[PDB]
RNA sequence: UGAAAUUGCAUUACGAGUAAAGAUGCUCGUUACGCGCAGCAGGACGGAAAGACCCCGGGACCUUUACUAUAGUUUGGUAUU
RNA sequence: UUGAAGAAUGAGCCUGCGAGUUAGUGAUGCGUGGCGAGGUUAACCCGUGGUGGGGGAGUCGUAGCGAAAGCGAGUCCGAUA
């Protein structure tokens, strides 16, 4: 029974349009831009320093390369991991990490911050040893 | 002459290089000779290319 | 030129440790010093590269 | 039309994870021999950068996340 | 019979001052009924022309043992041979 | 414009018209709504009946540090300092 009519928007939603260069009750001849120069027409460039040899040449320039062939992996932590894996997750694996959230279709690397006071099977792609560790003190073990 | 009777070769098109790499625009032409052509004993001037000329495509 | 730039590298293991300079009139020959080598992790005779 | 970045400051500046924008400190490329071990060791880290020269790198990348 | 340039206005004095430093318009005074017609050119920093002199920014064209190029001219090699 | 009633500029008058817009699955904020450790689709397909449904390819968040190999709540310079 709300009707077309008493469909009005969220108060402060649709904030109005400045319109400038309308008289001087509000931003009105100059339109916000000050006399005279660049500025009352144009723009500047972020990149102009007036003339001074800007901050992206005096830098050195990090010199270093790209790995062509890196690749990443989609970190877990024994936190996350006893969390979502509480009731002594037996055997957790990609799929299952993947349907909570680790962003397939990647590698899963098992990092370990955390204390892990469940025993836990996690077959994935490498671990820390500090994961390594806690997850065999736990009573558990790593595999692939 | 810097088309072929022969395989139709012009000139190309492209740039003068200099050391200060200021481009400007120039040509290619073929090496055109003007021989003289004895084809199905019809006795004539033709411009070939010395690419057909070395590959024996016009009949002296 | 009259005081130039010479690099001490050492004896043993060739490695360019140090750069200073001289006078290469008060000096003409190259210098031998008792640097510290990074590299041989010790003190050591360092000569001026030829 | 997606805004590109800008190159030189895609290879000057990296971006922390907290995002702090840092530079390599500049004078150390060349004439390091009347520099001292101290000059050249205040020149051979790296330089967070101030306020006003942060934003100017954040404006002139174009989201990219810096080296 | 019938224009024009020009025009923020208007019921548009003078003296000594004052003020963006030379005032019909402000001050203190002096003079002066309203409206025309013919005239003169002292002023309205009169009109006309976004000063042409000078400086600043841009351009154009000209010069040369400015720079960088290039047509032409010339050297040799190679193809035609 | 330091300063203009200014003898600095522009305007004879009226009527009409005449300047901050639009496009990005751009950059970066804010308000607001939806969902939420997740959010969201692009092209495209179906609806010849549209504003509806599918499509998760990709993309941002989920861990950082290092030139990088790499290691990882650490990592890099460093001597497993
Ligand atoms: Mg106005
Ligand atoms: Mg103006
Ligand atoms: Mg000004
Ligand atoms: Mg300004
Ligand atoms: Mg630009
Ligand atoms: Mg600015
Ligand atoms: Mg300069
Ligand atoms: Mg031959
Ligand atoms: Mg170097
Ligand atoms: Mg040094
Ligand atoms: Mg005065
Ligand atoms: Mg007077
Ligand atoms: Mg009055
Ligand atoms: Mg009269
Ligand atoms: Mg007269
Ligand atoms: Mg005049
Ligand atoms: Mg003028
Ligand atoms: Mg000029
Ligand atoms: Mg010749
Ligand atoms: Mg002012
Ligand atoms: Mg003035
Ligand atoms: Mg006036
Ligand atoms: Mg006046
Ligand atoms: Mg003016
Ligand atoms: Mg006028
Ligand atoms: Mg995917
Ligand atoms: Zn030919
Ligand atoms: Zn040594």
């Amino acid at each position: 029974a709300i009707e077309l009519h008493d469909l009005k928007p969220a108060p402060g939603a649709h904030k109005a349009k400045t319109r400038v260069g309308r008289g001087e009750g509000s931003k009105g001849k100059t339109a916000g831009r000050g006399t005279k120069g660049t500025g009352a027409r144009k723009n500047v460039p972020e990149f102009f320093a007036g003339g001074q040899m800007p901050i992206h040449m005096q830098a050195p320039k990090l010199g270093g390369f790209h790995n062509p062939f890196r690749t990443e992996y989609q970190v877990v932590n024994l936190d996350k991991v006893e969390a979502l894996f509480p009731k002594g997750g037996k055997i957790t694996v990609d799929d299952l990490v993947s349907v909570g959230a680790v962003r397939d279709n990647e590698l899963v690397k098992v990092l370990g911050t955390g204390e892990l006071t469940v025993k836990v099977d996690l077959v994935v792609d490498a671990w820390s040893k500090s994961a390594q560790e806690k997850i065999e003190k736990a009573g558990g073990s790593v595999t692939k | 002459a810097a088309v072929c009777d022969i395989c139709a070769k012009r000139p190309g098109f492209g740039h003068n290089v200099p050391w200060s790499k200021k481009k400007t625009n120039r040509r290619w032409s073929p090496n055109i000779q003007r021989v003289r052509v004895v084809e199905n004993g019809t006795h004539k001037r033709m411009n070939v290319c010395t690419s057909c000329l070395k590959a024996g495509r016009v009949s002296r | 030129d009259v005081r130039p730039k010479i690099t001490l590298a050492c004896t043993e293991c060739k490695e360019r440790n140090y750069i200073t300079k001289k006078n290469r009139r008060n000096n003409p020959d190259r210098m031998e010093m008792a640097k510290f080598c990074p590299r041989c992790r010790k003190h050591t005779a360092h000569r001026e590269t030829r | 039309p997606k805004m590109k970045s800008h190159s030189g400051t895609k290879k000057r500046f990296k971006v922390t994870g907290s995002g702090k924008v840092t530079a390599r400190k500049a004078g150390k490329r060349h004439l390091n021999e009347h520099k001292s071990s101290r000059v050249t060791r205040r020149l051979t880290g790296e330089t967070v950068l101030s306020k006003g020269e942060a934003a100017k790198v954040k404006k002139l990348l174009a989201g990219h996340p810096g080296r």
